[PDB]
């Protein structure tokens, strides 16, 4: 159900460096990426969304900002390794995920501020950010970064876990009483993880009697763990 | 060796733990019409069941894999080695392998240097998260003591695997007892099973204490053989500690 | 509805047409407005833009005006009708391929061309022949036209071009024929063929002609025919080679697959460039196979034959990446040759390119070629017979006169 | 580091009559970067020396912008700019060879102008020896006329609670002035100039777009100035009408002000 969002924000991310008529001869020039974010996060769902772009093309994955508080306060030098590195990497794509004394806090931040504007660089590489929520970041780090469009993840619209389903089960063997639609719609803010750790323990429960189909009761039995799992604490 | 005839009393434990350990041993076609990972290991908390390591050498000695430790407990600290890729160029040699400690199982310099083992190990997580260079690379976790508080706190259950191990099966007590009689000079007229039974409340580590608490009567005595009386005993001077 | 839903900007007859100069780059122009058919500037440019170019470029001129005219036979016949019966031998030889370039199913203009063909010696009708034989060819089991044709097969007159376009007329007439044929009017040419072993560009071009004769085959032993009498010296066994290119358009053959990889060492260093291009024909579908470690020898001929062996399709990134190494050459052919498939196979990935090759050359045949690829930049016999007569480029510019009127394009 | 890569300004940017209000400063500025060096046999016969420099401090506002500009304007040879942020690293002790390696280059560019940028970096003396090397050492290459004491002295920071910098400007620099933040009819000019890009249509109003975004830096109103394009070719349009993307400009400086 995101197949046009996917597109669209595909084309937003693509115009950079492929199909160049539209792209520096009209003049749109968009030289500061995006901004993501997830509800579910886990960075699965993120990463399946930004995967596309990992087909043909060099990725760099860097995930949480643990690396400036588990040490002494060395300040945005790291940042300034991989803007060196990335622009003698130009043909890449900079991602950052789990973006999570106080007067230092605020300094390296405004000096990340400024270092992620770019003021003194031009559209060489593409940044998109990516955290749990983008309620509890600062509201300061839009401008930079998300300067183009923001998308927010919809809904079970009954379609994209229906289609990634069909994916993941394009090969499985399932039974005729296993229905999709109480599934789908059952489900309510489940990452590609989720079902497919489901899929996973619903086809190892399965296995336990040699059974190379899985059954629906199976399904829904496998399914119980994790619905009384999440809700345990 | 610790094979099967040195560890019982967890039949429904490896029943389960085959899926986890012993699935890209024997049957690793699975992954298509299931679609399973590599997940980061499986840990026990709670008392020490005597035999916590029995078991991963047991797994590991029928899979036919090679044991190396982190800490190196007996001569394999620094064997195998910044002292951190060492270990993940032999892992990538030795393809089938289980890694647990032991050792690990002033709170200013031990903390210290711990600390530092425990960054070694989450940066070790940190590059097996990221990368891999084979498979059949799994760490296992040993909750048994009480100064253990970072495995039981940074794995709380949400991606790895928890098992509620306080009552194991009541053959940590009784079986493993047993197979612990067998390596000993054992007689031929004891009942292990009252004795192995009457010892609740305490902890799991009864094994360990009346086996090794008694064979300080059984070396006051000087007896050839090891009686019941001799557990008997036992079982209050490890009561006596509570 | 091209005229209606797209609209091409002015910038290209701007650019490529304000860089022409040293009578290349001119050539350049006439490729674009050769086969630019929404606008039409360049042509109503006023007049002498045809004399300033060269002979090549007055055939490449008059016959633009003929190729951008698919279309209201009216006005092409009211457009090209000026340059006919005029005082220059390649403006009426180059009006009469607009005549046969215009159209394909009016055959009115077949009378005057044929009528004066008949000088046997030498006389304008041979350019005319060029022109009219060929374009009358890409108009079209003609019996009328070939045995007016076979006068002309005996003729042989001293440039190739004459039985060039009519062996590629006949040719690209019988392409498709039910097992092929075994007929004595292309057994007569492989008699005349045997006659004389000289002019071995007659036994390059001619094989073109035989093997679309043979195409459309499905159990002809025609090829062990060929096998049997046309073996002799490497010539005539090259035309068996090129027979044989003809001869493999795809089955359950992998006793070609191993006898291939047993033949990839043969001395004779042309019958593996034409056995081995077939490559991109044979297995033409099931492109997994195709990429290779040919580029990683010493036999830059094998390097040209996986760069032409690339293709038209949607240019995968393997493609490109193929066109990465081979694009860094120092001889002109295979720098002249790379841009042709890169822009074949990628036809939005244009200008990066074209910066790249800015930047490794900055002769004048590689910026003629350039500016053509930064033209045309942006399973039918009839789209793969002219490229496959155009592997044949790294000779004479006498060639360059046909380049510019193709019909592998849309 | 990254300093020696990045100290070298090329590419020329934003102009002159881009400035945030400042009608009065910007001679008071231009009178030393810019006419200098268009009339020097008029400050020499004229006078004794040239003007030295200025000094832009307090509130951030536009600041680093308009010594960029100062590049961009440059009628002979742009100057290359110093930055502070990269003197306070580890391994202290390169800032003596770095600061002699680019006077060395100042001294090869025939005394050419030097600026140097955030000097809150280095600053603020109020274990610290290793900064006071630097900084003392900075300002003893500055005041010190050996090299030059004639091209430039200008410091554009945030904090001025530097001491040492505050007791040692009086020697060499001059001019000690605010920011002159941007007043609310300073962007007419940035809009008027700004309008060089493709056609755009004469109903915009540059006083009534120009009086509608309070509190936004130079930085600020170049981004609205390219997503005025921006989000006026992504329509697949041929011109610019405030109507089209007003609620663009009032949501991206109300909703990203509030």
């Amino acid at each position: 159900g995101l197949d046009n969002q996917i597109q669209e924000i595909k084309e937003s991310v693509e115009l950079p460096l492929t199909h160049p008529e539209y792209y520096e001869e009209m003049g749109i020039k968009p030289p500061k990426g995006v901004i993501l974010y997830g509800p579910p996060g886990t960075g699965k769902t993120l990463l399946a969304k930004a995967v596309a772009n990992q087909t043909s093309a060099t990725f760099l994955r860097v995930v949480g900002s643990e690396l400036i508080q588990k040490y002494l306060g060395d300040g945005p030098k790291l940042v300034r390794e991989l803007f060196r590195v990335a622009e003698e990497h130009a043909p890449s794509i900079v991602f950052i995920d789990e973006i999570d004394g106080e007067r230092e806090i605020q300094r390296t931040m405004l000096e990340l501020l400024n270092q992620l504007d770019g003021f003194d660089s031009r559209g060489d590489v593409k940044v998109i950010m990516a955290t749990n929520r983008i309620e509890t970041l600062d509201p300061a780090l839009i401008r930079p970064g998300r300067i183009d469009r923001k998308i927010e993840f919809p809904l079970p619209d009954e379609k994209t876990k229906k289609r990634i389903f069909q994916i993941h089960t394009s090969r499985m063997t399932l039974a005729d009483d296993v229905t999709l639609d109480d599934l789908i719609m059952a489900k309510d803010d489940l990452s590609g993880a989720d079902i497919k750790a489901i899929c996973t323990e619903a086809g190892l429960m399965a296995l336990r009697e040699r059974r190379m189909k899985v059954t629906n009761e199976d399904f829904k039995k496998s399914k119980e763990n994790v619905l009384y799992k999440k809700q345990e604490g | 060796d610790s094979t099967y005839e040195m560890i019982g009393g967890l039949d429904k434990q490896i029943k389960e733990i085959k899926e986890v350990i012993e699935l890209p041993v024997k049957h690793p076609e699975l992954f298509e019409a299931l679609g399973i990972a590599q997940p980061k290991g499986v840990l026990l908390y709670g008392p020490p069941g005597t035999g916590k390591t029995l078991l991963a050498r047991a797994v590991a000695h029928h899979t036919d894999c090679t044991f190396i430790r982190v800490s190196g407990s007996e001569l394999v600290q620094k064997f195998i080695g910044r002292m951190v890729r060492e270990l993940f160029v032999m892992a990538r040699e030795h393809a089938p392998s289980i890694i647990f400690m032991d050792e690990i199982d002033r709170l200013e310099g031990g903390s210290g240097g711990d600390s530092e083992v425990q960054r070694t190990m989450l940066e070790l997580l940190n590059q097996l998260d990221g990368f891999e260079a084979t498979k059949n690379i799994k760490v296992i976790m040993a909750t048994n003591r009480i100064d253990i508080l970072d495995s039981a706190l940074l794995r709380p259950g949400r991606i790895d695997r928890k098992i509620e191990f306080p009552p194991p099966n009541e053959e940590a007590r009784l079986d493993i007892l047993k197979i612990h009689s067998r390596k000993m000079n054992l007689t031929r007229g004891i009942n292990l099973r009252k004795i192995a039974e009457l010892m609740p409340g305490a902890s799991g580590a009864e094994v360990k204490g009346v086996c090794t608490e008694a064979g300080m009567y059984a070396l006051r005595e000087r007896r050839v053989h090891v009686t019941q009386e001799d557990f008997e005993m036992a079982v209050a001077k490890v009561m006596q500690k509570d | 509805d091209d005229i209606y839903k797209t609209h091409l900007e002015n910038n290209r007859f701007g650019g490529s047409g304000s860089q022409v100069d040293s009578a290349r780059m001119n050539l350049a122009s006439s490729f674009v407005n050769g086969f630019v058919n929404q606008d039409k500037l360049l042509t109503d440019d006023g007049n002498k833009w045809l004399y300033k170019n060269k002979d090549h470029g007055m055939l490449s001129a008059a016959a633009s005006l003929g190729m951008i005219l698919l279309w209201d036979v009216d006005g092409g016949l009211t457009q090209i009708d000026k340059y006919l019966y005029s005082s220059e031998d390649y403006i009426k030889s180059g009006a009469l391929l607009a005549c046969g370039i215009v159209n394909s199913g009016v055959r009115n203009e077949c009378d005057p061309a044929l009528a004066l063909l008949s000088d046997y010696v030498l006389h304008n009708s041979n350019t005319m022949r060029l022109g009219s034989i060929f374009g009358l060819g890409l108009a079209y089991n003609r019996e009328d036209v070939l045995t007016l044709l076979l006068p002309v097969m005996g003729d042989s007159k001293s440039s190739m071009e004459v039985a060039g376009v009519t062996a590629l007329a006949c040719g690209m007439i019988a392409v498709g024929s039910c097992n092929g044929d075994v007929t004595s009017t292309i057994l007569q040419t492989i008699m005349e063929k045997s006659e004389t072993e000289l002019k071995d560009t007659y036994a390059r071009w001619l094989p073109l002609g035989l093997g679309l004769n043979h195409l459309g085959k499905g159990e002809a032993i025609e090829a062990i025919l060929a096998a049997l009498e046309v073996v002799s010296e490497p010539f005539r066994s090259f035309a068996n080679t090129l027979v044989d290119v003809c001869a493999y358009a795809g089955s359950g053959n992998v006793l070609k697959v191993q006898q291939l990889l047993h033949i990839c060492s043969e001395h004779f260093d042309s019958k593996e460039k034409e056995e081995d291009k077939d490559k991109k024909e044979k297995k033409d579908k099931d492109k997994k196979e195709a990429p290779a470690d040919m580029g990683a020898h010493q036999g830059v001929a094998v390097l040209g034959i996986a760069l032409i062996a690339m293709g038209e399709e949607i240019g995968a990134e393997m493609a490109l990446r193929t066109f990465g190494h081979l694009l860094r050459y120092g001889e002109p052919t295979l720098r002249r040759a790379v841009p042709l498939a890169l822009a074949l196979i990628s036809v939005s990935h244009d200008a990066d390119p074209e910066v790249s090759y800015n930047s490794i050359f900055a002769a004048r045949l590689a910026a003629m070629l350039r500016q053509l690829a930064q033209y045309h930049a942006k399973k039918g016999t009839l789209t793969l017979c002219p490229y496959h007569s155009d592997r044949q480029l790294m000779s004479q510019v006498a060639v360059a006169g046909l380049l510019t009127v193709l019909v592998s394009f849309l | 580091p990254t300093v020696t890569m990045m100290q070298v300004e090329e590419k020329p940017d934003v102009t002159y009559s881009d400035v945030g209000g400042c009608k009065e400063q910007i001679e008071k500025l231009r009178e030393v970067v810019e006419t200098p060096l268009l009339h020097p046999e008029r400050f020499v016969n004229l006078g004794i020396e040239p003007p030295k420099g200025v000094l832009l401090f307090g509130p951030p506002g536009t600041g680093k912008t308009l010594c960029a500009r100062a590049v961009a304007n440059r009628t002979d040879a742009c100057f290359i700019r110093v930055i502070g942020s990269e003197l306070v690293q580890k391994y202290v002790g390169e800032g003596a060879r770095m600061v002699r390696e680019l006077f060395e280059m100042a001294r090869t560019k025939k005394a050419c102008l030097i600026f140097f940028d955030e000097i809150d970096a280095i600053g603020g003396a109020r274990g610290d020896n290793e900064v006071q090397r630097t900084m003392l050492e900075l300002i003893n290459q500055l005041d010190g006329f050996d090299p030059r004491g004639n091209i430039k002295v200008l410091m554009a920071t945030n904090r001025p609670d530097t001491l040492d910098p505050a007791l040692m400007r009086p020697g060499r620099l001059d001019r000690k002035i605010e920011f002159s933040l941007p007043d609310l009819e300073g962007r007419t000019h940035i809009f008027k100039i700004h309008a060089r890009s493709m056609s755009v249509e004469r109903d915009i109003r540059f006083e009534l777009l120009a009086r509608l975004c309070p509190n936004s830096t130079g930085a600020e109103i170049r981004s609205v100035c390219t997503e005025a394009g921006m989000f006026a070719i992504r329509a697949r349009r041929k011109i610019a009408t405030e109507k089209d993307f007003l609620e663009a400009v009032n949501k991206v400086i109300k909703s990203y002000a509030k």
